[PDB]
């Protein structure tokens, strides 16, 4: 069916762990969804 | 043959001074500019947001080396 084969890429000195997990996905039908919301201190000690 | 027996003098006095500064206190660093971010987008295969702190932006970075960033009020 000729699947889409995706390299995983591991973390850099300019490119950090979470910053991977958060901003590339190497499951491609999970591509293209959507944008994902977080928060960091105070929009974070608003929400939570 | 030996006439006498003495106390050797000796002049030790410093008086002038030179120092001459190793070449590496003039080599070059990274130095940056710092302000508190107020959010990050990232995007490569999926757009995340963060935000941290919500106000009118007065300052905004984009940055594609890999992943493409945007970072607001940097």
């Amino acid at each position: 069916a000729k699947r889409r084969v995706i390299v995983p890429i591991h973390p850099t000195p300019n490119f950090p762990a979470h910053f991977i997990k958060s901003a590339f996905t190497t499951d491609p039908l999970k591509e293209k969804q959507k944008a994902r919301f977080s928060s960091g201190g105070e929009a974070m000690r608003e929400v939570q | 043959m030996f006439l006498i027996h003495f106390v050797h003098y000796k002049t030790i006095l410093q008086k002038y001074t030179f120092k001459f500064k190793h070449i590496f206190l003039s080599i070059d660093k990274y130095n940056s500019l710092f302000f508190n971010i107020s959010g990050i987008l990232i995007w490569l295969n999926i757009i995340h947001i963060n935000i941290i702190l919500i106000k009118y932006s007065f300052f905004i970075l984009i940055n594609n080396f890999e992943y493409l960033i945007i970072l607001i009020s940097t």
